[PDB]
RNA sequence: CCCCAUGAACGAGGAAUUCCCAGUAAGUGCGGGUCAUAAGCUUGCGUUGAUUAAGUCCCUGCCCUUUGUACACACCGCCCG
RNA sequence: AGCAGAGUGGCGCAGCGGAAGCGUGCUGGGCCCAUAACCCAGAGGUCGAUGGAUCGAAACCAUCCUCUGCUACCA
């Protein structure tokens, strides 16, 4: 797999956008752009028993593929930027957001900056569940 | 021995197993989709709902459809689930599971008769012919049994590789008592309402002309269910080249009887 | 038992049985956590203490198991027993049991 | 009929109605000055993954920036997951916030 | 049964590396490194490069120590594996946004639409916050509505005079230490003392055509 | 593609128990050093009885606990 | 009670469930009790002698405080169409 | 007579190429102070005849008979 010409004493900078809340983890290496973009994991990919897709150590073990593939083609730094669900939900991050960066970071790969980016209303349409809400 | 073409199972294949006993982790079982190797179920994987019962769920001496999750290929521990299973999975199991069964019992008879003191005799026959009559046929979704049952209807693809003894007989057998007798559901539909006196003689010239070109002395199966309805059983092949038999021949009958009075179905 | 080891093989006996014990202790287990009525489970280490406690148990096991219907002694399964675990194999009734653990300790973890 | 509360348990005096929000946790619809607001600050990064991120970042001293959430709970939710306990007949009447650690250094 | 080649597609040895270069106001104008698929007579290379955006930081782009501020660059042309950048709008970032938020504060808003000497239009969005005053024994500090209505005004009065007047490039240069906030702190220090003035968004709504002369300025 | 990289086994020693949790005690909180960075430090779940000052045998250090 | 002969089920046990933390569990014998003749019972005694824990409120239950109640024959209570 | 089903191993329905399959019932046990609900445990045995392949046939496949279901006539 073919780098760039140099990378010997800068880094290459990619963007990690780790996917937080339940059900559900994503982990998804982009350009700085984000126009194109390389290799995609879930942790219903690793983990099949569609109850553990959530689980720290299911958004571990795709973290620890995905900086293999990195780095084989020559992105060694990350930025991160972060995504819990929100749009008037839950708005808060979920098990595997902590877990991945663990693995990732100590599996070799360099982190550059992290943020958090989180859709937030400024007040918008009704949320699903009517007035008195789930309940069991 | 083994009844399937690899010896090890892969992964996310749809498997067979047979309950051998129960644990209390999930399901030790042992394995009839492969050779009798151990693969290990898990008690969390098994359904997505509670669980009141349990040996009206899992219990031992039955065949159950599960997928291979995960395999040691150097230790030789099947990780096994039963979470994602499908009823099509099913069908589609039982199916290879009960014809490598009977395919494993025609390469018994070779067995019967040469060396086999030791077990791993099977094994030898296995390898060497089994898989160079599906691998050829896997792709399109055949099996050994496909390859078989061409050459007992066409018998060129069991002389095209090494022919066996006193197999022959007994195959030729297997495959013409089982895999028959064996089929045309042809039914003629014919319909006439005559106002002919003439129609009785009629009727017979039109009847032995169900196939053309085709010898006076043909037996064919004629059949009268209802005055009007007139059903002839074509000639039996496999019903994919009596096609023309049942169409053209329709036409002969309603026109036949058209021309001695008055109007007719068509 | 260490007689029979030591014609068997030819060691001193006391390091087959040290090995044996090494090799037959878990290197992470589950247990329960009760959630919605229904069983999960949870992945958690184990002591050193609990290991040998274990390891001595598992083997142990083996030899009362075989020598139940055989016209073998306890003696020689014991002995054999001690190889399968000290050399791994997967002949012996521990090293079999403590893949087992394992294997559970992946998927829930 | 007994009143266990002077307030009936929200912070409406002079006002007609007052907008509903919705909770957090089970979506009910509860009056904004009964629902119990928690404001929670926490690093975006858990404190055991601190040391990993800062071996691994580009910049020597990078500042980990912070997660600001308002939650908002009905009744019914903060007593379930335990941020507010049932009171004596007295100890209703105080309105101290509990005492946290201390203050925000270090361990906590 | 196909041609050459081995086995898998590896969309990633079809692909080109290139850079990306700043305007000479930034100290460090490498800003990094993008790639796209290589030619084909069905989509060219440029087609699929141009209009992006580049989310940079500004002490990362401004070496080094703010940690905000950050500017979007959109690829406007390309020339031989070096894209160029063009200003496209500056925002900031959650959680500085957040922190100064807080209770006992009353917040001031305010925008306004508003054109450049050039055919460049911007879209301003700025804040104020009241200030906990010098020795308040008091727990509030909150204001009165006409009060905040005169700082409004005002804020828009100084944004609009700095930036009608003063082409593309001398807005950017004042909002880099923040001049233009600054100037506003201590112009409404009298009716209220305030800390705290930043541009929370500039959203580039209108821009004018390429003009290649223009575009090699900045670069220069 | 086909199985798993994985780490290597490693090692880590107590420093300090914590308490004893799960839902019959069963479990125990336990502060851990790395014992190959000396800065370095996870809590985690250990089953059996602990003092203090023993060595683990950790297969990752990528799990952490909490509580439940 | 003794002698010879006859030689069954039973080849480790479902759903469930009992008891036990140190000379303790388990194995093993003996004395006393009832007794004209007679312990597979009960009550005591020696002998051989482990594994596992140093905990918790999950289940079952109990003590203390606070709270709610249309209950006081006290939730096995009370009560609606 | 064309088509369809069956010719019990407790009941009723009859499940498929591995010798009771499904649903139900009866009888007994368990849980509980007790009942219901819930959880377990049963039972002499070619499954109408004549044949073939088969390790084996209610069940793998035929040749016959009978009873019924739908359609319907010879008489």
């Amino acid at each position: 797999s073919l780098g760039p010409q140099v990378a010997e004493g800068e880094n290459v900078f990619g963007v990690c956008h780790i996917f937080a809340s339940f059900n559900d983890t994503f982990v998804h290496v982009t350009d700085l752009s984000g126009k194109e973009t390389i290799c995609r994991v879930t942790g219903g990919m690793k983990v099949k028993a569609d109850r553990d897709e959530s689980s720290p150590y299911a958004a571990m073990l795709a973290a620890q593929d995905v900086a293999q593939r990195c780095k084989e083609l020559g992105i060694t730094a990350l930025h991160i930027k972060l995504r819990a669900t929100g749009g008037n939900r839950t708005k808060t991050p979920g098990p595997g957001a902590q877990s991945a960066l663990r693995a990732l970071a100590r599996s070799g790969m360099k982190i550059g900056r992290i943020e958090d980016v989180t859709p937030i209303p400024s007040d918008s349409t009704r949320r699903k569940g009517g007035r008195r809400g789930r309940r069991l | 021995c083994r009844f399937y073409q690899h010896k090890f199972p892969e992964v996310e294949d749809v498997v067979m197993v047979n309950v051998r006993s129960i644990a209390e982790m999930g399901a030790y079982v042992s394995l009839l989709e492969y050779n009798n190797i151990e693969g290990m179920i898990l008690l969390s994987e098994l359904s997505r709902r509670r669980i009141r019962s349990i040996n009206k769920l899992i219990r031992i001496g039955r065949n159950e459809c599960v997928v291979v999750i995960r395999v040691d290929k150097e230790k030789g521990y099947i990780d096994l689930s039963k979470r994602r299973v499908s009823p099509e999975e099913a069908i589609k199991c039982e199916d290879k599971f009960t014809k490598s069964k009977t395919v494993y019992s025609i390469l018994r008879h070779v067995a019967e008769v040469l060396e086999y003191t030791k077990d791993e005799q099977l094994e030898s026959l296995f390898q060497r012919t089994a898989w160079v009559f599906d691998d050829k046929y896997k792709r399109p979704g055949y099996g050994a049994y496909d390859a078989f049952k061409h050459a007992v209807s066409d018998p060129s693809i069991l002389d095209s590789l090494d022919l066996n003894e006193d197999e022959r007989e007994v195959l030729i057998n297997n495959i013409n008592r089982r895999l028959t007798p064996q089929a045309v559901k042809i039914r003629a539909d014919i319909e006439v309402a005559c106002y002919g006196y003439e129609g009785i003689d009629a009727v017979k010239e039109a009847l032995r002309a169900g196939l053309n070109c085709s010898t006076e002395t043909m037996p064919i199966k004629i059949n009268l269910i209802a005055p009007p309805r007139y059903v002839m059983t074509t000639t039996t092949l496999e019903r994919t080249e009596g096609l023309s038999v049942l169409n053209q021949a329709m036409a002969v009958i309603k026109e036949k009887i058209e021309e001695k009075r008055g109007v007719f179905n068509v | 038992a260490f007689e029979i080891i030591h014609l068997l093989t030819g060691e001193n006996p006391l390091q087959v049985l040290v090995n044996a014990i090494i090799n037959s202790g878990p290197r992470e287990d589950s247990t329960r956590i009760g959630r919605a009525g229904t069983v999960r489970r949870q992945a958690v280490d184990v002591s050193p203490l609990r290991r040998v406690n274990q390891a001595i148990w598992l083997l142990c096991t083996g030899a009362r198991e075989a020598a139940f219907r055989n016209i073998k002694t306890i003696a020689e399964c014991l002995a054999d027993e001690l190889i399968n675990a000290a050399k791994g194999s997967s002949n012996s009734y521990a090293i079999k049991k403590k893949d087992e653990l394992e294997r559970v300790a992946k998927s829930n973890r | 009929m007994t009143k266990k509360r002077r307030n009936n348990g929200r912070a409406k005096k002079g006002r007609g109605h007052v907008q509903p929000i919705r909770c957090t946790n089970c979506a009910c619809c509860v009056p904004k000055d009964k629902a119990i607001k928690k404001f929670v600050i926490r690093n975006i990064v858990e404190a055991a993954a601190v040391r990993d991120i800062s071996e691994v970042s580009v910049f020597d001293a990078y500042v980990l920036p912070k997660l600001y959430v308002k939650l908002h709970y009905c009744v019914s939710c903060a007593i379930h997951s335990k941020v507010v306990r049932n009171r004596s007949r007295e100890a209703r009447k105080d309105r101290t916030p509990p005492p946290r650690f201390r203050p925000a250094g270090a361990a906590p | 049964k196909k041609g050459a080649k081995k086995k898998v597609v590896d969309p990633f040895s079809k692909k080109d590396w290139y850079d990306v270069k700043a305007p000479a106001m930034f100290n460090i104008r490498n800003i990094g490194k993008t790639l796209v698929t290589r030619t084909q007579g069905t989509k060219i290379a440029s087609d699929g490069l141009k209009g992006r955006v580049f989310e940079v930081s500004l002490a990362d782009l401004q070496n080094d120590e703010v940690a905000f501020r950050k500017f979007k660059l959109i690829t406007e042309d390309v020339q031989g594996k070096n894209c160029l950048t063009n200003f496209h709008g500056m925002d900031l970032t959650r959680d500085k946004m957040c922190s100064m938020v807080k209770k006992w504060q009353t917040m001031i808003e305010a925008h306004v639409d508003v054109k450049t000497t050039d055919g460049y239009l911007l879209h301003l969005f700025c804040v104020g916050f009241t200030k906990k005053c010098n020795n308040q024994i008091r727990k509030t500090s909150y204001a009165q509505h006409q009060q905040v209505r005169q700082i409004r005004k005002k804020m828009m009065e100084i944004m609009t005079r700095e930036v009608q007047t003063n082409d593309l490039k001398e807005v950017v240069n004042k909002l880099i230490p923040d001049s233009i906030g600054k100037d506003i702190e201590k112009a409404c220090q009298s009716i209220y003392p305030l800390h705290d003035v930043f541009v929370r968004k500039v959203k580039m709504l209108k821009k004018p055509k390429f003009e290649l002369g223009k575009l090699m300025e900045l670069h220069g | 593609m086909d199985t798993s990289r994985v780490q290597p086994i490693k090692l880590a020693r107590v420093t300090k128990v914590l308490g004893r949790t799960g839902s019959q005690g069963q479990c125990t909180q336990v502060r851990v050093e790395f014992m190959d960075d000396t800065s370095r430090s996870i809590i985690r779940n250990v089953k059996g009885p602990v003092r203090e000052g023993d060595v683990l045998t950790l297969l990752e250090s990528e799990r952490e606990a909490r509580r439940l």
